[PDB]
């Protein structure tokens, strides 16, 4: 606590605090490494094209929403609301830094006990930006953006490639392109319904 | 001083156990995150056979 | 496996011992110097749809070729590198060619 | 910044790659700028600047429903992956250490 009397006895036990703090700092930098390795697999941010016709496929629930303040996708919005949010280390001049959304405000209490939660190096806004860049590369470039320069390709062509990659002749994909698009849209809708 | 020493030992053991369980579940999270990076590379950045 | 033996298309790897560890010299292939072309999903000829066997259809503006998906090398589209399967109505975006 | 208060570093609207992660996308760096027109290796003020992280060059992939990109050349890259294998095996004489 706020006591030097205990601290004098505390330092007698050695560099145990040094080890504990080093372990926690390693854990935190490892979390940063985890986020960077999962999301920051590219160093170019790709802009989603304005016209979003992709051969009948519908990515509205996964592409970013321009009207949303945070530009999160509807599916990402569902995932954001459903999960019981913790704190993210934000600050809104509230005294308690960030405003937790009526779920786990007790983090403020956890702040008082000589402890805090550190914000991620990538904010959820720029994490979503990385995710949007990955999605735009996948939709536009395919797999090529991960092995060097991004090489644009129409989405039905990438679907033909993915068909060929599982031992199914890609011509089938073009003979039932509309069926595949409809099944994908329905499956995304059912994903939303199941998650909600 | 004796009672504070006892409480320090108890809280230090609690913190040490917390840090070790965080290390274990952080190794678990790191395995899951290496799996997630592998899935990003082979499922999102490519097609995995 | 993508990005398992280094970024890019992994060609080979060489081990090198180091104090308490190993260093892999991941010899990988990386593409560069890209050119943009006009592409089609299939070629409509004689009322039937031809799909490339192994590559992809590109056009520099006036002529249509089929190239390998990872290295630019135009080749004249023939029956040896394409297969006919279907009819010229279902393919959304088919392109007349020879 | 959302992580807290930064003193001694000047905020810069330009964005570079992260060097010293401060937090919430904000990074610090020791930069050599000629704004003060003073010495080359030492500016009149503190050279510690803070900036929003540049996630990368904002490339715009030229998507079109009939456009493709094909690479004409290549580079044979030799990167280096370092894997720890075996830590130094250690023996502790329990009796000699403790007693
Ligand atoms: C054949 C051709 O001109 N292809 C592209 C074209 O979309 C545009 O002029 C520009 C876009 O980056 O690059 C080139
Ligand atoms: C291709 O061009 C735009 C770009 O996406 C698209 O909206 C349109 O429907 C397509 N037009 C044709 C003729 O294929
Ligand atoms: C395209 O090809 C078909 C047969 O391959 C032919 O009937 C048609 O006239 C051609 N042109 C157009 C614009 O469809
Ligand atoms: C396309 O390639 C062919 C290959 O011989 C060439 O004859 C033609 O001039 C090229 N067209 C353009 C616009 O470069
Ligand atoms: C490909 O790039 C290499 C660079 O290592 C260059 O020497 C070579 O001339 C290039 N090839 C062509 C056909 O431009």
């Amino acid at each position: 606590g706020d006591s030097t009397e205990c601290s004098n006895l505390l330092l007698q036990y050695g560099s145990f605090c040094t080890q504990l703090k080093r372990a926690l700092t390693g854990i935190a930098v490892e979390q940063d490494k985890n986020t960077q390795e999962v999301f920051a697999q590219v160093k170019q941010i790709y802009k989603t094209p304005p016209i979003k016709y992709f051969g009948g496929f519908n990515f509205s629930q996964i592409l970013p929403d321009p009207s949303k303040p945070s530009k999160r996708s509807p599916i990402e919005d569902l995932l954001f609301n459903k999960v019981t949010l913790a704190d993210a280390g934000f600050i809104k001049q509230y005294g308690d830094c960030l405003g937790d959304i009526a779920a786990r405000d007790l983090i403020c209490a956890q702040k008082f006990k000589g402890l805090t939660v550190l914000p991620p190096l990538l904010t959820d806004e720029m994490i979503a930006q990385y995710t949007s860049a990955l999605l735009a590369g996948t939709i536009t470039s395919g797999w090529t953006f991960g092995a060097g320069p991004a090489l644009q390709i129409p989405f039905p062509m990438q679907m033909a490639y993915r068909f060929n990659g599982i031992g199914v002749t890609q011509n089938v994909l073009y003979e039932n392109q509309k069926l595949i698009a409809n099944q994908f849209n329905s499956a995304i809708g059912k994903i939303q319904d199941s998650l909600s | 001083e004796v009672q504070i020493d006892r409480l320090i030992t108890g809280r230090l053991q609690s913190l040490q156990t917390y840090v070790t369980q965080q290390l274990i579940r952080a190794a678990e999270i790191r395995a899951s995150a290496n799996l997630a990076a592998t899935k990003m590379s082979e499922c999102v950045l490519g097609q995995s056979k | 496996r993508v990005d398992f033996c280094g970024k890019g298309y992994h060609l080979m790897s060489f081990p090198q011992s180091a104090p308490h560890g190993v260093v892999f010299l991941h010899v990988t292939y990386v593409p560069a110097q890209e050119k943009n072309f006009t592409t089609a999903p299939a070629i409509c000829h004689d009322g039937k749809a031809h799909f490339p066997r192994e590559g992809v259809f590109v056009s520099n503006g006036t002529h249509w070729f089929v190239t390998q998906r990872n290295f630019y090398e135009p080749q004249i589209i023939t029956t040896d590198n394409t297969f006919v399967s279907g009819n010229c109505d279902v393919v959304i975006g088919i392109v007349n060619n020879t | 910044t959302r992580a807290g208060c930064l003193i001694g570093a000047e905020y810069v609207n330009n964005s570079y790659e992260c060097d010293i992660p401060i937090g919430a996308g904000i990074c610090a760096s020791y930069q050599t700028q000629t704004k003060s027109h003073g010495s080359a290796s030492s500016v009149a003020s503190q050279s510690i600047i803070a900036y929003t992280m540049s996630l990368g060059a904002e490339n715009s992939v030229a998507y079109s429903n009939n456009s493709i990109a094909i690479p004409t050349n290549f580079t044979i890259s030799v990167t280096t992956e370092i894997l720890p294998v075996s830590m130094t095996k250690t023996s502790v004489d329990c009796t000699m250490y403790i007693c």
